């Protein structure tokens, strides 16, 4: 016959479950819902103001600077500790200048002394902060070979007109060699040479030292391999002549495998702001005193009236100092809170009843 | 590409399915909302886009920015092209909201709609075995908006098996029998129908016996069944001999001859025994007259090339038949001429409509007083819903039909439409003829009709009625189904009669002068011009209850002439009965045209037969019955179902779900469109709208395929407004598919306000939780990536979104709730597999890196919180404050109101 097969989905009677709004099971929803976030909120917040950090900008460390222990201006360094917040402590600075390079724009060392009236436990970063410095440009971000990250010896044909993520104005110089890490990426990377040590002050004993090697996801090691060029017709980018002034040769070949400071580079970032871990240190406490840092001056700034500097800190497990999550948690639970308040006293004083079979629109 | 090449195998497959559910046009009214809502999605694109081309281009002339440092931008160019191009890829990262899925989307969910209407067993008539085929796919929403349902008394409320009850022979009424319509006409009267009814019924029991064995006694027939003999008038089995005279004799002997005679049914041979006969037509009630005269004593077998054979009492004779003009419904009648032998004469008997014979009726040979008496005789019947049928007859010398037959084989048996000569010699013969009597034929309801129309009327349908059998029986038939309930009058608008004398005119002016009148004292609407804007506006709802009754000429006059027309129109928006009679097919498809086109309504046209298939292809749901031979009216139809009874759920239940599925499914698909591209666009806002994209190549082409495309078909094929029990006994909330208030451009306009601030607070909570350090990552290893940020939005809006299309289902079944965790668990899954491969090269480890890190899961709650607050506030501050009909009904039962029932339940079933 033509009978259509009765069943339970094909006669539309799915078990199924009809909820209406009615106040005896939306209450107790809202008061669920804002106990639990404003409970979440306040633990977030608790857990979130012990963190502490110290952020030092030094883009003035050359014109600005004297040649004996200065104070940084208060309109630079920001220390934020969970235990003293009356605690200004301006850190010194200081400028040792070196006439033997002839880039002028930018040279020298940079001596930033600060005080950390505590202790960080186990796990200290050390990122350097960039602003103003746009890195999320569509010409910008989509110009890098994939090939060469690879590890792939791919030539001009396959490296100026790929496919849309490829080097396309710095692909080959003027001697008709390739890049090797070409692209605006690879092009424009942190030159400031960050030290492997915070030396102490107060007991040269024990400095307290830092490891460049772990600042990138591991799993990057599996992506990042190591070139396979014969040195012969590859040059370094045009901004990176001053790293290698002879050219690249049979030894001078940067292994991006294990080089994390450009691993991390290869990331550009998603904002004007820019952190990227550059040194990291797992073992140790950071005992509470006066620590020195060096810091090169190779990497240009000012010529965008950009900034950049150092952010020291422990982090916690939403990351670094932001009450963000914190205040939005508590906003969501008292707005839950308040809703739940306004429907109690609208019910209250409007009320009706539930099933008025008498309030239709055709009944009256 | 994958945004357009994988639609075109969904686009064939979705055809491929129909195809298979069919073996075994014309568009929607929301598809022009539809076509406006996209064109002024592409409005909104335009604008942002045009936006985000002017600000970059502003920042090209500002400050020493870091980027003609860095990017060896020095070119000649920063307006004239180089806005230009950046807004042309702007264009193309929004191509987002340039819906080409919702063409399929719709499409597909149509189809599933039409698949769940077909399989249906409620909307399947064992007896015949016909399932509820919907002919056309696109209109299934359509059925959820009608307010005029143009009925039809031919098979639609009436089952075609006809019942001679009656007939009047000379001024004598031979018959009598006691039906529902009876009853029902005692019961408006007020008299007792119990008792009265019971004696009635044994004293027609008695007679019939008495008739049976008179017959028995009389002669012998060789087809005479005691099955077969609903005439129960012992009247005339006496006046057959010579009971009663000879001038009532021979006058119903040549009235019994006519019935035997003036026929078109075939006869075959009874399969099981040879010598019982089992004569077929297409007409019934030409196979009720041929059975009752058979039985009566008139046998009529065989057919000869030349001539009928036909049984007299007992006499096997043959006659001569000479010609025969069939029946047709702009002619109401059907003739033959034979030869009578004494230069034998030529008889021509016909038979037709009551107004018609009249119409075409002699004035020189008649008795001058039987006229009144047979129409006396024959408005008796229709009262009581017995749809009559006149018999004229006429004498002619072999000269005059000689003539007449020169006439007919010059013209008739020509070429090139040679129909209208034809009608012209038919008319020619056919205008002079006497009156011999009248016959009575009756034909009960199909099963439940009174309450499908009891729930039709009472869901604020205006349904009318284009009958045709004649003004009184289409009356009496209203009153017993519930068109035509107590307590309301019924203004008529016959322009004869009684109605003449007041305003005695042409019927030009007498229809003006009395629908001008009605309309005045019923209401105060005289006008023409600007009533009609009111009219228009105001989206129709039936009011102080009242009934037209409108005739064959009265129609074809209100709507010949303009303004005619119009005041037709606004009388005829009363409640809920509109009677017109006598009317002709093409009447019939002018006032359903006039109806729909004028004041843009939406009109069913439920019919059967192949005169009313103008009705059904010059509507815009054209409901097919299959009911007699005349299976022309299924084939040109939008739909098929068994029979009458079964509107009522294809109406009040699959319409109204179809309507409000698709009013639902419509917004929330620009909402999910909108919740990506303006986040899109926020991303924007920063990098000075350079051209980046914030999420990855592979979020373009799979958020709206796979990630949040289910839920929205599942909820807008699988969602049960309320289950189909209590839409059966609560039809009134068909009522909001019928003022518009379901699906207005205020509704999805709010729809995509809702968007824009939902992905305002989908890509502005990341970037808060990134903005003061950017090193969330517990680790401090460092997310800082545009796609990792993408990861972070396309997570939170994925999920809002399916939350939002859970919240504003009606049902939450097993189905919708387990696609829609499962359209979840497809996002993160995929986002997984894909991230984990070489193929991925810049992101290769989204799901290892961003999903193991709490900031993300920190945030993703709140978003999903702060996405739904607004929207689930304003709810529950308007279902318990401002609660529409649904919501009431919804407490009801739940309740328990209404958990007696059983779920397969309808009111439409004996
Ligand atoms: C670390 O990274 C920074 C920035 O990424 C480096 O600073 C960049 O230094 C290069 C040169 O080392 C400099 O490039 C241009 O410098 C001069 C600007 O006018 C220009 O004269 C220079 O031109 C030459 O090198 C060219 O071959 C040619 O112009 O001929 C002249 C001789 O006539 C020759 O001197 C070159 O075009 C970049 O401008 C500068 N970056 C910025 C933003 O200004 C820094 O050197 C890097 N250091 C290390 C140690 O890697
Ligand atoms: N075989 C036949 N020969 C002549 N007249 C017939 C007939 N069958 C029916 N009639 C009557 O003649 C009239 C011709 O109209 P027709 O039947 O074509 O359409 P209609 O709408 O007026 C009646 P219906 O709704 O039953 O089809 C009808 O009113 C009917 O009562
Ligand atoms: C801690 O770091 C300081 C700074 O580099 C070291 O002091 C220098 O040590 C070198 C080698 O012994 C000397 O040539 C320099 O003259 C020292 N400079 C100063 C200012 O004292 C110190 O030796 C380190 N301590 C340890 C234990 O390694
Ligand atoms: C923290 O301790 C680890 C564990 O020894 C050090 O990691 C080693 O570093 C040396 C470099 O001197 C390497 O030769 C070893 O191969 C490393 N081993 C492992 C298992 O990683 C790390 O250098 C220490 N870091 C600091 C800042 O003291
Ligand atoms: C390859 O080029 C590099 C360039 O840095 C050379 O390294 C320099 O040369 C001296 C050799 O006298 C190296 O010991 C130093 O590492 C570099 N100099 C200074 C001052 O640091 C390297 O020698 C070159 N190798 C070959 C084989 O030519
Ligand atoms: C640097 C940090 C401390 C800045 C924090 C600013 C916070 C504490 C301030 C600034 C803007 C303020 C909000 C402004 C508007 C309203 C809407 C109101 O209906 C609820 C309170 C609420 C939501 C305020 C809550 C507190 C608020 C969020
Ligand atoms: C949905 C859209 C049309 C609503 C209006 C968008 C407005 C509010 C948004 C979109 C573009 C945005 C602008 C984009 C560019 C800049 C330049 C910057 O230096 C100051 C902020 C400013 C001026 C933004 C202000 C807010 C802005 C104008
Ligand atoms: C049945 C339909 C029309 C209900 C409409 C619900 C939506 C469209 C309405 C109800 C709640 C409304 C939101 C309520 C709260 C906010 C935050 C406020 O700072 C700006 C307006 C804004 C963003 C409203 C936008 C529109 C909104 C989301
Ligand atoms: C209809 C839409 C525009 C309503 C928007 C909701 C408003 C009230 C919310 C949602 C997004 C929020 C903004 C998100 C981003 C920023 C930039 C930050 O540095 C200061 C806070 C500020 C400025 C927030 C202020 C409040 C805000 C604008
Ligand atoms: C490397 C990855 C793929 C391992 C699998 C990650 C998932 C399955 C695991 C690992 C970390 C876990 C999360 C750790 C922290 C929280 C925050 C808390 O408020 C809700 C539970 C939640 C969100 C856990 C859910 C499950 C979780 C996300
Ligand atoms: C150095 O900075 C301080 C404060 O930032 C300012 O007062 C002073 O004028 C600056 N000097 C020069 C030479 O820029
Ligand atoms: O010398 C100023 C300027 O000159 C040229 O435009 C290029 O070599 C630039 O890289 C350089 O900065
Ligand atoms: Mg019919």
């Amino acid at each position: 016959n033509r009978r259509p097969k009765e069943d339970a989905f094909t006669q539309q009677r799915l078990a199924a479950i009809n909820p209406v709004l009615t106040p005896r099971t939306v209450l107790p929803l809202y008061l669920l819902i804002a106990v639990v976030f404003v409970i979440v909120g306040g633990c977030i917040l608790a857990q979130n103001s012990k963190v502490d950090e110290v952020t030092i900008y030094y883009q003035d460390c050359m014109t600005n600077a004297t040649s004996s222990w200065s104070d940084i201006p208060s309109e630079h360094w920001q220390f934020v500790f969970h235990k003293y917040k009356t605690y200004n402590t301006a850190p010194q600075w200081r400028f040792v200048d070196d006439e033997s390079d002839d880039f002028t724009k930018q040279r020298g060392t940079c001596q930033i002394r600060f005080t950390t009236p505590s202790d960080m436990k186990n796990n200290v970063y050390l990122n350097y902060v960039l602003e103003k410095f746009a890195a999320n440009h569509r010409r910008y971000v989509l110009s890098f070979s994939e090939d060469q990250i690879r590890g792939e010896d791919a030539s001009y044909e396959t490296v100026h007109d790929a496919t849309g993520i490829n080097c396309k104005p710095l692909s080959k110089n003027a001697d008709g060699k390739i890049y090797y890490p070409c692209g605006l990426i690879a092009n424009s990377m942190f030159n400031d040479t960050f030290p492997l040590q915070l030396t102490n002050v107060g007991d040269t004993s024990n400095n307290y030292s830092l490891t460049n090697k772990g600042i990138n996801w591991e799993s990057d090691k599996k992506r990042y391999k190591k070139t396979k060029y014969n040195y012969t017709q590859i040059a370094p980018p045009p901004y990176w002549e001053k790293m290698y002034p002879d050219g690249y040769n049979e030894t001078n070949i940067p292994d991006i495998q294990d080089w994390e400071e450009f691993q991390n580079w290869m990331r550009p970032g998603a904002f004007d702001k820019i952190t990227k871990l550059i040194r990291i240190n797992k073992n140790d406490t950071l005992p509470a005193g006066e620590y020195q840092l060096d810091i090169g001056l190779h990497w240009p700034v000012l010529e965008f009236n950009g900034k950049k500097g150092i952010y020291l800190t422990h982090g916690s497990h939403l990351g670094g100092r932001n009450p963000f999550l914190g205040i939005v948690y508590l906003i969501g639970g008292c707005i839950c809170a308040a809703m739940a308040l306004i429907l109690l006293t609208f019910w209250l004083f409007g009320g009706r009843k539930i099933a008025d079979a008498s309030s239709l629109s055709w009944n009256m | 590409g994958f945004a357009s090449v994988p639609l075109i195998v969904i686009v064939i497959i979705t055809a491929i399915k129909d195809g298979i559910e069919d073996s075994r046009t014309k568009k929607s009214r929301i598809s022009r909302e539809l076509n406006f809502s996209v064109i002024l999605n592409f409005v909104l694109l335009f604008i942002l886009c045009f936006t985000a081309g002017i600000v970059n281009g502003v920042y090209y002339k500002q400050k020493p920015r870091s980027r003609d440092y860095f990017e060896f931008g020095t070119i000649g160019g920063s307006a004239s092209t180089n806005g230009f191009v950046s807004f042309w890829v702007a264009v193309i990262l929004y191509q987002s909201l340039v819906p080409i899925s919702l063409y399929i989307s719709v499409e597909i969910i149509k189809t599933a709609q039409a698949i769940f209407i077909y399989t249906d067993v409620l909307l399947y008539n064992a007896k015949l075995d016909y399932p509820c085929t919907p002919k056309s796919w696109n209109i299934s929403d359509d059925l959820g908006q009608i307010e005029y349902i143009f009925s039809d008394k031919t098979g639609t409320l009436t089952q075609n098996v006809m019942e001679f009850k009656k007939c009047t022979i000379n001024g004598v009424s031979y018959g009598r029998a006691y039906t529902e319509a009876l009853a029902g006409l005692r019961k408006r009267q007020g008299v007792d129908v119990e008792s009265e009814g019971r004696r009635e019924k044994e004293e027609i029991a008695k007679d019939r016996e008495t008739m049976i064995d008179e017959l028995r006694s009389m002669s012998d027939n060789t087809q005479f069944c005691p099955e077969d003999l609903t005439f129960v008038s012992k009247e005339i089995v006496e006046d057959l001999k010579g009971s009663s005279g000879d001038h009532q004799q021979k006058c119903c002997e040549h009235f019994l001859l006519a019935l035997a005679l003036c026929h078109s049914v075939l006869v075959e041979p009874n399969k099981d025994d040879p010598k019982k006969l089992d004569i077929k037509a297409q007409s019934p009630d030409e196979s009720a007259l041929v059975s009752t005269a058979r039985q009566l004593g008139y046998s009529f077998v065989g057919s000869s090339k030349s001539g009928l054979i036909v049984e007299i009492q007992g006499v096997q004779k043959e006659f001569q038949v000479l010609n025969v003009l069939e029946f047709n419904s702009s002619r109401k009648r059907m003739s033959c001429i034979i030869k009578i032998p004494g230069e034998p004469k030529a008889l021509l008997i016909c038979k037709g409509a009551d107004s018609v014979i009249y119409s075409r009726l002699d004035r020189t040979q008649n008795d001058a007083t039987l006229l009144e008496k047979t129409a006396l005789h024959l408005e008796e019947y229709a009262t009581e819903g017995l749809r009559t049928l006149c018999l004229a007859q006429r004498e002619l010398t072999w000269s005059e039909y000689e003539r007449w037959v020169k006439t007919y084989d010059v013209a008739a048996a020509s070429v090139t439409n040679r129909e209208e000569e034809l009608d012209k010699v038919t008319d020619v013969i056919e205008r002079e003829l006497i009156l011999l009597g009248g016959t009575a034929i009756e034909d009960r309801l199909q099963d439940g009709v009174p309450d499908s129309i009891a729930l039709l009327a009472e869901a604020g349908i205006k349904l009318w009625v284009l009958t045709g059998d004649k003004v009184e029986t289409a009356i009496n038939i209203g009153f017993s189904c519930n068109v035509l309930n107590n307590d309301m009058e019924l203004l008529v608008v016959k322009a004869s009669g009684e109605d003449v004398e007041e305003f005695g005119s042409d019927p030009i002016q007498v229809v003006n002068n009395l629908v001008t009148k009605y309309l005045r004292e019923k209401f105060g609407m005289s006008g023409s011009e600007e009533e009609l804007k009111e009219a228009k506006r105001e989206h129709g709802l039936p009011q102080g209850n009242f009934a037209v009754i409108i005739d064959g000429d009265a129609l074809k006059v209100a709507l010949n002439g303009e303004e005619m027309r119009r005041k037709f129109l606004l009388l005829c928006k009363n409640c809920k009965a509109v009677l017109c009679c006598r009317v002709s097919p093409a009447q019939k498809a002018a006032v359903v045209k006039l109806v729909k086109k004028t004041l843009d309504v939406m009109t069913l046209a439920i019919g059967d037969g192949s005169n009313d298939v103008a009705m059904i292809q010059s509507a815009d749901v054209g409901v097919g019955i299959a009911g007699e031979e005349g299976r022309q009216a299924v084939m040109c139809s939008d739909y098929a179902i068994g029979q009458f009874r079964y509107v009522t759920r294809l109406v009040l239940v699959h319409g109204k779900w179809c309507y409000k599925r698709l009013a639902e499914m419509i917004p929330q698909f620009f909402y999910k469109n909108v919740i990506f591209t303006l986040s899109l666009f926020w991303y924007g806002i920063y990098n000075n709208f350079d051209g980046s994209y914030l999420f990855e190549y592979t979020y373009l082409t799979f958020y709206n395929l796979a990630f949040t495309s289910v839920p929205v078909i599942l909820l807008a094929v699988l969602d049960q407004d309320v289950s189909d029990t209590v839409s059966m006994l609560v039809p009134q909330l068909y009522r909001v598919g019928i003022l518009r208030k379901e699906w207005n451009q205020t509704k999805f306009l709010w729809y995509m306000l809702d968007g824009v601030y939902q992905s305002v607070i989908c890509f502005f909570f990341p970037y808060l939780a990134y903005h003061k350090n950017m090193v969330v990552t517990e680790n401090g290893l460092g997310l800082d990536h545009r796609y990792f940020v993408g990861v972070f939005v396309t997570a939170i809006a994925v999920t809002s979104c399916n939350f939002y299309v859970f919240m504003e289902q009606y049902r939450w079944d097993w189905f919708c709730g387990l696609f829609i965790c499962l359209s979840l668990a497809v996002f993160y899954g995929w986002t997984g597999i894909w991230t984990s491969s070489s193929s991925s090269n810049e992101f290769y480890k989204g799901a290892a890196r961003v999903f193991a890190q709490p900031a993300y899961w920190a945030v993703l709650f709140v978003g999903v919180l702060f996405c739904l607050l607004p929207r689930f506030t304003i709810d529950c501050i308007r279902k318990i404050f401002y609660p529409k009909d649904i919501e009431i009904v919804r407490e009801m039962w739940l309740r328990g109101d209404f958990d007696l029932y059983p779920q397969g339940y309808d009111p439409t079933d004996p």
